[PDB]
């Protein structure tokens, strides 16, 4: 890709998301999703191989199907209220379709099958956009229509995502599939608290984006896409193993790291609503995620895996990738718990 | 009680569940067919459309 | 530290903590009523703005 | 509701089921995707026309334009898939399992 | 009766959808969609949507569906399999028609049917607007308003179409 | 001078594109310079598509005619002489 | 909107099409103009919980 | 207000002190980011790029 | 500016600097074939940059102070040990070959980076396109295991596909007995232990595989030992080539920008030369890897990124 | 010249150093000026 075209396509991705977040009209929300999808396909295809073509095709079909269901919900809403305003919907059938459409876009279980495959089939930089920026638009709609959302449906989607995301990650050695199942589990926490306190959805979303961006950036810095490739980092960039260790433990929700804060604040909100079984089940199930984060820390940081002779050649050359914002992101990924009350800025 | 809550028994369960979740054919046809089953039982068994 | 300084320092700590506990309990009660009745600034979900309505004479009279 | 809404809603469902029950040709699924859009256009036009909601008259056109541009992207991916395996069968798109 | 033309068209509309949704060869699936598109225009015409109806012919049928058929000739099929020669297509085709017929038979007899949801059967003519004598097409006034009210709609639509050109060239370069 | 010899080259080699750019340039510039552009808005305004609903006379409307042929109200004398 | 840029900048990007009782070309009214107008005015500023 | 970071009414409240303990912690986090920047690029961690 | 998209957007495009003399030329042949001499003459006559054959210490020559590093930092690969004990149990044979391929891969990137950045052509002595002949010869003599060949092809498959082939391939065909006679004349004690069978396998690999393949996409010029001495005639032939084959004709500023973005990043160049394929010859265990790396960081001007080493006289560190 | 090749950071990028110090200076001036105006407006609104 021409560097100027790449920038223009990236801005179109951003503009599609922004349109969704500033629109008060359902048609413009739908247009935002269409624009966003149109511009995201070229960055998935940018390395021109059969796996990239398969990923883009599977992505296109899933997102296109969801956008059709979103439009169907919009028209049903128009039939029963005679208006297009982006807010609660005025028909239960429209609410179910819109909720399922957005769950499909987010990749929540049991509409989750595309996320591991699409992420595996596209470059790390494209996966970073897919699993972070692309969550903003569907979540911003869910933030506005949640009063009309069926509580049983949304909590069922949340519980299944935490279970599927946790179990799916245990069997993975590919770093992009691990991140994909991590994403599915984390969307579950975001939507579980949505009916009770949407502010905690935003808090979990922002913190998730920061840690996920950190992990993808560190994977890109070393061009690692597999567990065994990542296990060579100790014999090249020892510092990077420590950063990876801390970030993974944060993503595991261990105190006193930043990734504890969203799980902690979400448990608080549901208990205030006399919801005890659900937070307890979710916290225990999230130990599945902690297990396969810990496995990565074992092979990356806490043990020294075997190396290769040709690695000595790498010792002589500096790390020249941009690694943009990594020092900032990694510090926020790990050391923000003392500043937790700052979550009220999102209110 | 021992067989129920051993480290070996809990670990095997999750390992078995993980293979159920992850052992997929990778076919567009099967994933979308599961979407159809999901939407039907959402309305027929759980009345999520109400 | 002398026993009077610790003793009266404890009272200052207790006053702050006791006041915070009372405010925490009120907030749970205030939130419960606002959400159930929608008569407060919280849980104020938007409704369509009436300044968007056109009040001029229309092409036909019955409206 | 009116009679027509029964059949128009049914047509959307039929094409949705058709889309979710893949066969072999990827083209056949793109047709079901475009059938869903057709019924959406007809359903929206009928609602907008019947209610005399004048400014919404442009909405079905905007839907048609974006959907067709969206269908163009789908056809581009189909030809790239077909250039790789010689057919557009969806059972070839299983490398990422 | 002619008073039920819209309902009759909507019945054919559904059969066309069963035609290509059972997914025969995409050559015939495309034909089923062309017929549905033409019938879809007919429905829209009878609700006063002259301009919107003709856009279906011009854009949906004369534009998008031509490219669909064009691409099918290149990348999908050149010869078609005998229509209904597959058990699955015929089963789906027969399944849809019978479901459609049972819906139509009961609504006509009762002037109302309950397929999941409640539907009337008196006729579509009953919901129509009664008084009209403006000296213009209201449907045309709304679409023309795109250029005076929808500055925002034009910009984003215009941008997306330009991006479509850029993107498709990137996708197909290889 | 540098631009003058540039135009001569395009005129000799790509006259079709030179005409296109010139015609399109005139389309974007001339409406701002034409003195008749203001009458386009006036004529469009003067065309009465919908009924002119009369006002209720409160006695404080000296500028509102009581009858169509009265001397108050917008005039189209400018349009007749146009 | 999630980010109410329109209100904050005082620019109308899409609010003009949101409801059928808004200003229309040539003052053409919708069939349910008076009904939508009445419901909007009743429900204005009290919130959807109260309005329902 | 709508889509305003600090509405005008917020100016009645006392400003945070420049010696706020939370602000010092934020400053400390910034210092840590500076060191990690040096480390990932194999610069002398403490001395390198004081301007940065 | 450091080269990147911003520099590219501002005009730094390969076609604006590449002329008709911007050619990559590689000289190939058997051992002791006088290719080093012919390569040196072509560069001088044509005004191209000459690249000596990439040996064990080629990477040492491009980093730090340019001087060769001790052997532990090269993995104890020894060309001398290869002749004396080609079947040694320490896996020296394949470890050397895997190391040598990586050195050539680095040199080819250095060559391409030079050509794309300045427009001046380069002359190489063998390359990653012809390195396999030694691998095939080693395998056919039983010096390396079959699994070693599989590892070599795995690495080659995911590296060579990124780079364009030479514009010109110059092959100097010296018959094996003549080479076997010249090796003895050269008076190298270890090299004199080579066998004709090994030399014959090297020759077979060029003619069987290399030359036919490169002909499909390169201009291939062949010479004998006598015809090779006439450098002017060889340079005359090169200047009269047509250039109508190979992928170089499909290149444009866009594609060469992506190629220049790769070859300038040496860690990205070597990314796959150390894939985690645990093969005994090239696998190093953690304790040895750990302490050798620690020793490397202690070498002069190696602890920190170049420009931040006070022990070698770098200044203004507190502003760099 | 110890290095066989000129390092990218052999000499400091003086412009970038000037920008870095300039931005830090500007931000500190803006913050203190902002803080002072917050204090004065805080006291005017509460009549201190
Ligand atoms: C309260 C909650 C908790 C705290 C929340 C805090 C949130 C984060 C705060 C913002 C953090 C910004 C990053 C800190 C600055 C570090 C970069 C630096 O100092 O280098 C000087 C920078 C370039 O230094 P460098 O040697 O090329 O590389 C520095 C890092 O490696 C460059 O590393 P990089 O590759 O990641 O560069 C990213 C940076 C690009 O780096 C820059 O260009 C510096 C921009 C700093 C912006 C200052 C933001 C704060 C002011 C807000 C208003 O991106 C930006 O532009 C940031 C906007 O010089 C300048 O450009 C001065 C600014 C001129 C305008
Ligand atoms: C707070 C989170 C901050 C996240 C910052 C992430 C910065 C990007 C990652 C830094 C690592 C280096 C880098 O710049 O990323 C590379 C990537 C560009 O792609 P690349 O492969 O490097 O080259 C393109 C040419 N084909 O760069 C990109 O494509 C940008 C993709 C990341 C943008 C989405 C970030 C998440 C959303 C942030 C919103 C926060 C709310
Ligand atoms: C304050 C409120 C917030 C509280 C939450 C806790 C915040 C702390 C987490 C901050 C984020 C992680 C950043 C940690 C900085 C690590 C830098 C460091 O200590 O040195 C790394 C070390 C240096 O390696 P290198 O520079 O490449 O070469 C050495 C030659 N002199 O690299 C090595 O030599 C590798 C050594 C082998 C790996 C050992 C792994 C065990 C030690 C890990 C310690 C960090 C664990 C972080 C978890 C939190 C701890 C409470
Ligand atoms: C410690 C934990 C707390 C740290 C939080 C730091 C977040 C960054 C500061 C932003 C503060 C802010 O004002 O944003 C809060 C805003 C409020 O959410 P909103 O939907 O607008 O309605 C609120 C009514 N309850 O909502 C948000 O801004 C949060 C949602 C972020 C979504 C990212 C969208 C990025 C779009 C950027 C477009 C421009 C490209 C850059
Ligand atoms: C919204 C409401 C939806 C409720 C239904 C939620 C369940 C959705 C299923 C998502 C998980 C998909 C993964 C999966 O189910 O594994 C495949 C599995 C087939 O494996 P099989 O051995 O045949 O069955 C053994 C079951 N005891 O199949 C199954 O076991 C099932
Ligand atoms: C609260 C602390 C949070 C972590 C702070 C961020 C870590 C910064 C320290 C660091 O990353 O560098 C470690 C550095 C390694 O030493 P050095 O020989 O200079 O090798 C670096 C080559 N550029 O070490 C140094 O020589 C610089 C001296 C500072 C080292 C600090 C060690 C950090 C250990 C954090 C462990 C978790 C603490 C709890
Ligand atoms: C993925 C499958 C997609 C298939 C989409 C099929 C189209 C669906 C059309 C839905 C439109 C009709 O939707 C349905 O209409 C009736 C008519 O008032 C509503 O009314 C019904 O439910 C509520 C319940 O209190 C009341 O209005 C009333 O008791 C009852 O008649 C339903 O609440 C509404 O859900
Ligand atoms: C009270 C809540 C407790 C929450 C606990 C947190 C969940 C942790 C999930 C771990 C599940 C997977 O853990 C996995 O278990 C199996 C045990 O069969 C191990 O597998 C090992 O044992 C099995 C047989 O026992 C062998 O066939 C296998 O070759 C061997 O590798 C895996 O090495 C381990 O990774
Ligand atoms: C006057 C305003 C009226 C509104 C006009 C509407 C805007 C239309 C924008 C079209 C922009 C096209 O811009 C056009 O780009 C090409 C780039 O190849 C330039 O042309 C250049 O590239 C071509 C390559 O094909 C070369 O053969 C040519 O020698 C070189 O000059 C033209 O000098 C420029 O006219
Ligand atoms: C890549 C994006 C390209 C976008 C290109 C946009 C080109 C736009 C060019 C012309 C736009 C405005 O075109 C024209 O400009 C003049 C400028 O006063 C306006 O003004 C003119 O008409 C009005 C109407 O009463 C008069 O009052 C005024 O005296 C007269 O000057 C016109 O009403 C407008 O029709
Ligand atoms: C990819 C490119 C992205 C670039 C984004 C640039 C943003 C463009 C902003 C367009 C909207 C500008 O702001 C909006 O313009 C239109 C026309 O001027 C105005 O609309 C005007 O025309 C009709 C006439 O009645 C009505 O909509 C309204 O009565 C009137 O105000 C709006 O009052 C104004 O709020
Ligand atoms: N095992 C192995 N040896 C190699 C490789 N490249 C060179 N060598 C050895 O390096 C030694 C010298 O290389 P040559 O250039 O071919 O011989 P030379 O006499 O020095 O050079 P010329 O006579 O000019 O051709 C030879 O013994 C080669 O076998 C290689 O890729 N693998
Ligand atoms: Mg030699």
């Amino acid at each position: 890709m021409n560097p100027i075209i790449f920038i223009i396509i990236l801005l179109t991705i951003m503009l599609g998301t922004i349109i969704v977040m500033i629109s008060s009209h359902w048609l413009l929300v739908w247009i935002g999703f269409e624009m966003n999808m149109l511009a995201i396909i070229p960055i998935m295809m940018k390395n021109h191989n059969p796996r990239a073509t398969e990923a883009s095709t599977k992505y296109f079909l899933t997102q296109s199907t969801a956008s059709m269901l979103l439009m169907m919900a919009v028209i049903i809403n128009l039939m029963f209220s005679g208006q297009w305003t982006v807010m609660k919907l005025f028909n239960p059938m429209a609410s179910m379709l819109m909720t399922m459409a957005l769950a499909m876009k987010l990749g929540m279980a049991p509409f989750h099958f595309w996320v591991p495959e699409v992420t595996q089939g596209i470059p790390l930089s494209s996966g970073l956009i897919l699993l972070t920026w692309q969550k903003l638009a569907p979540m911003s709609v869910l933030y506005q229509i949640f009063p009309s959302i069926n509580l049983n449906l949304i909590l069922t989607l949340s519980v299944l995502s935490i279970l599927i995301g946790g179990w799916g990650g245990l069997n993975q050695t590919q770093l992009r599939k691990i991140m994909a199942y991590s994403s599915i589990a984390h969307m579950g926490w975001m939507t579980a608290v949505l009916p009770y306190n949407p502010t905690m959805t935003l808090l979990n979303l922002i913190i998730y984006i920061i840690m996920t961006s950190t992990m993808f950036t560190m994977f890109m810095a070393n061009s690692t896409t597999t567990t065994l490739s990542l296990s060579h980092t100790w014999n090249k960039t020892p510092i990077m193993t420590v950063l990876i260790l801390a970030t993974l433990l944060s993503m595991g929700g261990l105190p006193p790291l930043s990734g504890f804060m969203p799980k902690w604040m979400i448990i608080q909100e549901m208990t205030k609503n006399n919801s005890i079984i659900l937070p307890t089940f979710m916290a225990i199930t999230a130990l599945l995620n902690l297990y396969f984060y810990m496995r990565l820390t074992y092979s990356t940081t806490l043990t020294m895996f075997p190396s290769t002779n040709n690695m000595k050649m790498k010792w002589q050359f500096p790390l020249m990738k941009k690694m943009t914002f990594l020092p900032t992101m990694v510090v926020l990924s790990t050391m923000m718990l003392p500043l937790t009350p700052m979550l009220s800025v999102l209110e | 009680w021992l067989e129920a809550i051993l480290p070996k028994t809990i670990s095997l369960a999750q390992m078995k569940a993980s293979t159920l979740v992850t052992n997929q054919k990778g076919l567009i046809k099967l994933y979308f067919l599961s979407f159809l089953i999901t939407i039907l039982i959402s309305m027929i068994l759980f009345n999520f459309h109400e | 530290d002398g026993p009077e300084k610790n003793y009266e320092r404890t009272m200052a700590i207790l006053q702050i903590e006791a006041e915070k506990a009372e405010l925490r309990l009120k907030e749970l009660e205030v939130r419960r009523l606002m959400r159930a009745r929608g008569d407060g600034p919280w849980f104020h979900y938007p409704t369509i703005d009436k300044e968007l309505i056109d009040h001029s004479p229309k092409a036909t009279p019955d409206n | 509701m009116s009679m027509v809404y029964m059949n128009i809603m049914m047509a959307f469902t039929v094409s949705l089921v058709g889309l979710l029950m893949y066969r072999s040709h990827l083209m056949s699924s793109l047709l079901c995707l475009e059938g869903m859009m057709l019924s959406l256009f007809v359903m929206a036009a009928l609602t907008i026309l019947n209610s005399h909601f004048t400014l919404a008259s442009m909405m079905p056109i905007i839907l048609l334009v974006f959907a067709a541009c969206e269908a163009a992207l789908g056809l581009s991916l189909l030809v790239m898939v077909s250039n790789t395996y010689g057919t557009d069968y969806v059972q070839n798109l299983n490398l990422l399992q | 009766m002619m008073l039920y033309i819209v309902f009759i068209l909507s019945v054919i509309f559904v059969m066309g959808f069963v035609g290509f949704s059972s997914k025969p060869s995409p050559i015939y699936g495309g034909l089923g969609l062309i017929v549905s598109g033409g019938v879809g225009c007919g429905i829209v015409l009878n609700f006063g949507g002259s301009f919107l109806g003709l856009m279906v012919f011009l854009i949906y049928l004369g534009g998008m569906m031509v490219v669909f058929g064009y691409t099918t000739a290149m990348a999908t099929e050149q010869y078609p399999e005998i229509w209904l020669s597959n058990k699955a297509v015929l089963g789906a085709f027969v399944t849809g028609l019978l479901m459609e017929f049972f819906m139509v038979y009961y609504v006509l007899k009762d002037k109302e049917v309950e397929v999941v949801f409640e539907f009337n059967g008196l006729g579509d003519w009953v919901i129509y607007d009664t008084g009209d004598s403006g000296f213009f097409s209201e449907e045309a006034m709304g679409i023309a308003a795109l250029y005076s009210y929808g500055t925002w709609l034009v910009i984003v639509t215009g941008w997306s179409l330009l991006i479509g050109v850029v993107v498709i060239m990137e996708i197909t370069r290889g | 001078e540098r631009v003058a010899a540039f135009l001569k080259n395009v005129w000799a080699k790509e006259p079709v594109l030179v005409a296109s750019f010139a015609i399109a340039g005139l389309a974007v510039i001339l409406p701002t310079l034409s003195p008749y552009t203001k009458y386009s808005l006036m004529i469009n305004r003067a065309t009465p598509y919908n009924y002119p609903v009369p006002l209720r006379d409160d006695g404080n409307m000296p500028d509102v005619p009581s009858h169509p042929q009265d001397p108050q109200g917008p005039s189209l004398e400018w349009l007749k002489r146009l | 909107p999630f980010f109410d840029v329109q209100k904050r900048l005082g620019v109308d990007l899409d609010r003009w099409m949101t409801i059928q009782s808004a200003e229309q070309p040539h003052k053409i009214p919708s069939r349910c103009h008076a009904f939508e107008k009445e419901w909007i005015e009743c429900a204005h500023g009290i919130g959807s919980i109260r309005a329902e | 207000a709508t889509f305003q970071f600090l509405p005008d009414e917020a100016r009645s409240l006392p400003p945070p002190k420049l010696t706020d303990p939370r602000l010092a912690f934020v400053g400390f986090l910034g210092y840590c980011s500076g060191l990690i920047d040096n480390a990932i690029r194999r610069r002398p961690v403490l001395l390198a790029g004081l301007h940065r | 500016l450091q080269y990147g998209p911003l520099a590219y957007i501002l005009g730094e495009k390969a076609t604006k600097k590449m002329t008709e003399k911007s050619k990559l030329i590689t000289v190939d042949g058997n051992i002791c074939s006088g290719k080093s001499k012919l390569a040196k003459e072509i560069a001088e006559k044509l005004g191209l940059k000459h690249f000596p054959e990439a040996g064990i210490h080629y990477v040492d020559s491009t980093t730090g102070d340019g001087k060769p590093l001790p052997v532990q930092f090269s993995g104890n690969c020894s060309l001398e040990k290869f002749y004396d004990d080609p079947k040694s149990n320490d896996g020296n044979s394949y470890r050397l070959q895997a190391w040598l391929y990586a050195s050539r891969l680095l040199q080819y990137a250095d060559a391409l980076e030079h050509l794309l950045s300045t427009g001046q052509g380069v002359v190489l002595e063998r390359s990653i396109y012809s390195d396999f002949v030694f691998l095939e010869a080693m395998y056919r003599q039983g010096f390396i295991r079959k699994q070693c060949v599989d590892h070599y092809n795995q690495v080659k498959k995911v590296t060579i596909c990124e780079y364009l082939p030479p514009h010109v391939v110059v092959y100097v065909d010296v018959p094996v007995p003549e080479v076997q006679s010249r090796i003895q004349k050269k008076g190298n004690p270890h090299e004199m232990k080579i066998t004709s069978a090994y030399l014959q396998d090297i020759e077979n690999a060029y003619k069987g595989t290399f030359l036919p393949e490169m002909s499909e996409k390169c201009e291939v010029l062949q010479y004998s030992a006598w015809e090779a001495q006439d450098a002017e005639k060889v340079v005359e032939d090169i200047e009269y080539l047509k250039y109508d084959k190979g992928p170089w004709l499909d290149q444009n500023d866009r594609k060469l920008h992506k190629l220049r973005m790769l070859v300038q990043d040496k860690l990205e160049v070597l990314n796959y030369t150390s894939i985690p394929v645990f093969l005994p010859e090239v696998t190093v265990g953690a304790h040895q890897s750990d302490q050798v790396f620690q020793e490397f960081t202690e070498l002069p001007g190696r602890k920190y990124r170049a420009g931040y080493n006070e022990d070698v006289g770098d200044k203004w560190i507190w502003l760099k | 010249k110890f290095y066989i090749q000129e390092p990218p950071h052999g000499s400091p990028n003086w412009l970038k150093v000037g920008l870095t110090l300039g931005t830090s200076v500007f931000l500190w001036i803006y913050l203190i000026k902002q803080h002072n105006e917050d204090v004065l407006e805080y006291k005017r609104r509460n009549g201190l």
